C-alpha cells in the first residue's frame, strides 16, 4: 500500500505493495505493512519498493517528502523518479567533473549551487 | 567463630548492590521493544527473537552475583 | 613473555617522544593556538606524558589476556569432579576473542602514531 | 579447553578457505582477466594501425 | 588465621560491584539493535556482525572481574 | 604480617570498581556504530575504522586499573 | 609500619574509583563523532581535530588520579 | 600519632572520587560541539569560544578536589 505519485506520472497509485525502502534526510528508513505517521524529508537517494518476493524496482528519486499516514498509506511525493538502468556511466562523469571545478570559483549563488550538485552525483554513481 | 560469622553476613549484603545493573538491563531492552513495536511490524517477529535472546544475556549478571551471596 | 612485553613496549614509547622533539626545533613550536586565554601549560598530560600511557596499554593487555587463558586449571577440577559441556563452549569464545584482540591492539598503535606525525609537521 | 580450541578452529578454517579464494578472484584472478582485456584491445589497435 | 578468613569473604563481595557495567552493557547494545532493525532492513548479516561482536567485548569486563573473586574464595 | 596480608586481599577487590566505566564504554561505541550504519552508507571502513580505535582507547582504563589490583596480590 | 603499611595498600585501590569518568569519556566523544560523520562529510580534519583534542582532555583525569595511587605504593 | 598517620593516606584516596564528574564533563561539552558543528556552519568563532570557556569551568572541579588530596600527604 504505497502512493508514489510524482509530478509527471504515477508509480504506485493504487494500494498494491508490501515493503518500500526510501532514503530520507535522517537515515535510510523503510516502510513495512502499516508504518507510523513519520512524514520526513526525502534525500537524493534510491527508493526501492519490494514487491512481495524479489520483484523490487529500484527508483532513483531526486528528493522529496516521504509522508506516511496512520491508515496503512505511504505517500512518497518526489520531483523526479527514474530507474537505475536509465542512466549512463559515461554521461554522468561529465556533470560531476564540471560541478567540482565551478565550486569556490566565483560569487553569488554560483559556488553554492555547485556543492549540492556534486554530492548528489557522487551518491548515484556509487550505486551501480 | 565470631570473625567468620560476621564476614558472611557482610558478604551477602555487599553482593546485593549489583541488582541495579541487572534490574535496569531488563528495563532497557523492554523500553526499546515497546517503542520499536509501534512502527510495525516487529512485535511477533523481527524484534521478537532479539527481545527474548537479549533479556537472557542481561539476566546472567544477576544470577551469577546472587550465587556468591547465598554461599557466603 | 610478560617481562619481554613490557621491555619492548618501553623502547617504542621513547622513539615517539624523541622524534617529536627533533621536528619541533627547525620550525619553532606552534602546537596549540589558543582563544585569548591561558592555563594551557599546566595541562601537559599529552605528547611526552601520553607516550608512557599509550605504551603501557600493550603491556597491560598481555597480562589480562594471559589471566583468562590460565583460568582453565581452576575450571577443569570442577568439571571432572550440571553437564560439563558449558565450559567447552565458553572457552572457545574467549580463545577467538583473544586472537582477534591482537588486530585491534596493533591498529591502535598505528592510529596513535599517525596523529603524532601529522601534528608535528603542522 | 584444548580439545574445544582445536575443534572450533577447524570449522573457522574451513569457512576462511572458501572466503580467501573468493576474495582473491578480484585481485589474483582479476589480473588475468585484466591482462587479457588489455591484450585484446592492444591487438585491435595494432591491427588498425597496420591496416 | 582469623584475619585471612575475614578478608577473603569480603573480597568476593566487593569484586561483584562491577556487574553493573557488564549487565547494562548487554542491554545497551541490544536496545540500539532492536530500534535499528525496525527501520528496514538491517537484519540478516550486515548489522548482525557488529551486534554479536559488540556483546562479547562488553562481556569481557564481567568475566575478568569474576575471576579475582573466585580465586580468593 | 597480618595487617599486610589483610590489606592485600581487599586491595584487589576494591580496585575492580572501575570495570563499570570500561564495560559500558564498549557498549556505548557499539550502539552508535550499529544505529549509524543503517542510516546510509558508511559500512566498509569510514565509520568502521573509528569503532576499532575508539574501543581500544576506552578499554585502556580497565586494563590500567587491573594491573594495580594484580600487583598487590602477587 | 603496621598502620602506615595497611593504609598505603588501601589507598591505591580506593583511588581507582575515578576511572569510571575517564573510561566513559572516551566512548562519549567517540559516539558523537561516529554518528555525526554520517551527515556528509566530516572526515578529514574538522571533526577529526576536535575528537583527538577532546580525548586528551578527558584522559587527563585518569592519568592524574593514577599518579597519586602509584606514589603511595612505591 | 598512629591514628593520624593512617587517616592521611586514606583521606587522599576517598577525595579522588570527584574525578568522575570532571572527567565526564570534558566529553559532554565536546560531544555537543562536534555534533553541532556539522549543522552548517558552527566553526569559526561562535561555538568555538563557548567550547574553550565551557571546558575550563568544568575542569575547575577536578583541580580543586585534587588540592585537598595532595595537602594531606
Amino acid at each position: 500500500k504505497v502512493s508514489l505519485v510524482a509530478p509527471h506520472q504515477a508509480i504506485f497509485t493504487n494500494k498494491e505493495v508490501s515493503q518500500v525502502n526510501l532514503p530520507a534526510s535522517s537515515g535510510e528508513m523503510g516502510v513495512l505493512a502499516n508504518h507510523v505517521p513519520t512524514v520526513e524529508e526525502l534525500a537524493p537517494g534510491v527508493v526501492e519498493v519490494i514487491e512481495s518476493s524479489g520483484t523490487a524496482s529500484k527508483y532513483f528519486v531526486s528528493g522529496g517528502f516521504a509522508s506516511i499516514l496512520p491508515g496503512s498509506k505511504l505517500s512518497i511525493s518526489t520531483v523526479e523518479a527514474h530507474p537505475l538502468d536509465a542512466f549512463s556511466s559515461e554521461n554522468i562523469k561529465s556533470l560531476l567533473a564540471e560541478a567540482q571545478k565551478n565550486a569556490s570559483s566565483a560569487d553569488e549563488t554560483v559556488a553554492a549551487e555547485a556543492a549540492i550538485e556534486i554530492e548528489v552525483l557522487e551518491a548515484l554513481q556509487a550505486a551501480v | 567463630m565470631q570473625l567468620v560469622l560476621a564476614a558472611k553476613y557482610i558478604g551477602a549484603a555487599i553482593a546485593t548492590i549489583g541488582l541495579t545493573g541487572a534490574g535496569i538491563g531488563i528495563a532497557i531492552v523492554f523500553a526499546a521493544l515497546i517503542n520499536g513495536t509501534s512502527r510495525n511490524p516487529s512485535l511477533r517477529n523481527t524484534l521478537f527473537p532479539f527481545a527474548i535472546l537479549g533479556f537472557a544475556l542481561s539476566e546472567a549478571t544477576g544470577l551469577f552475583c546472587l550465587m556468591i551471596s547465598f554461599l557466603l | 613473555i610478560y617481562i619481554i612485553g613490557i621491555s619492548v613496549s618501553l623502547w617504542i614509547g621513547l622513539t615517539i617522544l624523541g622524534l617529536f622533539l627533533n621536528k619541533a626545533v627547525f620550525f619553532s613550536l606552534f602546537v596549540p593556538s589558543g582563544t585569548p586565554l591561558p592555563l594551557v601549560p599546566v595541562l601537559v598530560l599529552i605528547e611526552l606524558l601520553s607516550y608512557t600511557a599509550r605504551a603501557i596499554s600493550l603491556g597491560l593487555r598481555l597480562a589480562a589476556n594471559t589471566l583468562s587463558g590460565h583460568l582453565l586449571m581452576s575450571i577443569l577440577g570442577n568439571l571432572v569432579k550440571i553437564f560439563g559441556l558449558i565450559p567447552l563452549a565458553g572457552i572457545f569464545a574467549i580463545v577467538i576473542l583473544e586472537f582477534a584482540i591482537a588486530c585491534i591492539q596493533a591498529y591502535v598503535f598505528a592510529i596513535l602514531t599517525s596523529s603524532y606525525l601529522k601534528d608535528s609537521i603542522y | 579447553i584444548l580439545l574445544v580450541t582445536f575443534l572450533g578452529f577447524i570449522a573457522l578454517i574451513s569457512k576462511t578457505v572458501a572466503p580467501l579464494y573468493g576474495e582473491m578472484a578480484k585481485n589474483r584472478t582479476d589480473h588475468v582477466v585484466g591482462l587479457l582485456n588489455q591484450a585484446r584491445a592492444d591487438h585491435v589497435n595494432a591491427v588498425k594501425t597496420r591496416i
